[PDB]
């Protein structure tokens, strides 16, 4: 998609019907749907308080 | 991948439609900017662990999307310093963005070099970030005044 | 305190404002939270037979909730 | 001990310590960078230094003070 959107004339017309908007939409959407994975407070307490797979 | 796990995709195509040509930057940044909740969702995004984007990217995106007007302006500059909340958030609504995981008023390098080019830059309408900043530091000592 | 104060009226809520007061985000006062969590994680498990020691942590845990359901 | 003292309060207003509140400070907290890592294991040294010194002072202090009173000159009152 990044690779489509290489010419201004692309970019423009990408513009034209709206792609911004709905792209800005998804992303609001998909924030607000998923949940993050990454490790937190709660992970960290838990280290504390005690390939590579084992 | 990051991409498929999380929500960075989107964003990095904003990122590349915002600053791939920086003639096409500013009708960009107009027709992206109206956009409901769009500046909360990019503040939670920047101010999370590395998910797939750096966050000097992000940073780029904030700047270039809030300097188009006085507006969006004052909003990235409340949403930064005051309530990171999703506007319009309603709990009993179950589709509404709720972003409810963040601390208000965390600050982090990105965060402060934001600022800084929110004040610093010259164009019209500075003078109300100016005074935004100014009344935020009013009523964060107004507010210490709690005894 | 455990031995002395344990098991009495007072105790739990007493348990409930130190940590609200200790690990509020509010709170500046830098101090181990890790060595403090396991001396009230045991101070909790003994003087469990204390019947306000759960319903004090629970109450604390139903007003930090309340921003939702409002 | 003066000096080491200064060595250790330099050293350590160097350093500074993320308050755990956020998703950024918690993941600083599972992986120590490499450059904290060196810095707390040059703090742990300079502690030891200046805490064994200490002990050395404090024992030289105890062995004169013991001395000084063993002659017949009066501790203070």
């Amino acid at each position: 998609i990044l690779r489509v959107l290489d010419t201004s004339d692309a970019l423009k017309a990408f513009h034209d019907m709206g792609g911004v908007q709905l792209i800005c939409n998804n992303m609001v959407t998909s924030t607000r749907a998923i949940v993050n994975t990454a490790r937190s407070m709660v992970s960290t307490i838990m280290k504390f308080l005690d390939e590579g797979i084992h | 991948d990051q991409v498929s796990k999380t929500s960075i995709g989107w964003l990095r195509l904003l990122h590349h439609c915002l600053t791939h040509i920086s003639d096409l930057e500013g009708m960009m940044a107009s027709a992206a900017a109206p956009t409901a909740n769009l500046l909360q969702t990019c503040a939670a995004l920047l101010m999370s662990p590395y998910c797939g984007m750096h966050s000097p990217n992000i940073e780029v995106v904030l700047v270039k999307i809030g300097l188009q007007s006085t507006r969006i302006g004052l909003k990235l500059i409340d949403i930064l310093l005051r309530n990171c909340a999703a506007s319009g958030s309603d709990p009993t609504d179950l589709n509404s963005p709720l972003l409810f995981g963040r601390l208000n008023g965390l600050s982090s390098d990105s965060t402060i070099d934001i600022l800084y080019q929110l004040g610093t830059t010259q164009d019209p309408g500075t003078k109300d970030r100016i005074q935004a900043l100014l009344k935020w530091v009013s009523d964060s000592a107004r507010v210490a005044a709690m005894k | 305190l455990v031995q002395l104060c344990g098991g009495e009226r007072w105790w739990g809520q007493f348990l409930s404002n130190v940590l609200q007061e200790l690990y509020n985000s509010e709170q500046l006062l830098i101090f181990p939270q890790d060595r403090v969590f396991m001396l009230l994680s045991c101070i909790g498990q003994r003087s469990l037979s204390n019947s306000g020691v759960l319903e004090s942590l629970l109450n604390l845990l139903d007003n930090l909730l309340s921003p939702l359901q409002p | 001990y003066n000096l080491a003292c200064h060595r250790l309060e330099t050293l350590l207003q160097s350093i500074d310590l993320p308050p755990l509140n956020s998703a950024n400070n918690a993941q600083y907290f599972l992986r120590k960078p490499d450059k904290a890592v060196e810095e707390d294991s040059r703090v742990f040294s300079a502690y030891q230094d200046c805490i064994q010194l200490q002990l050395q002072l404090n024992l030289a202090h105890n062995a004169v003070q013991r001395l000084k009173v063993a002659l017949g000159a009066s501790r203070k009152m």
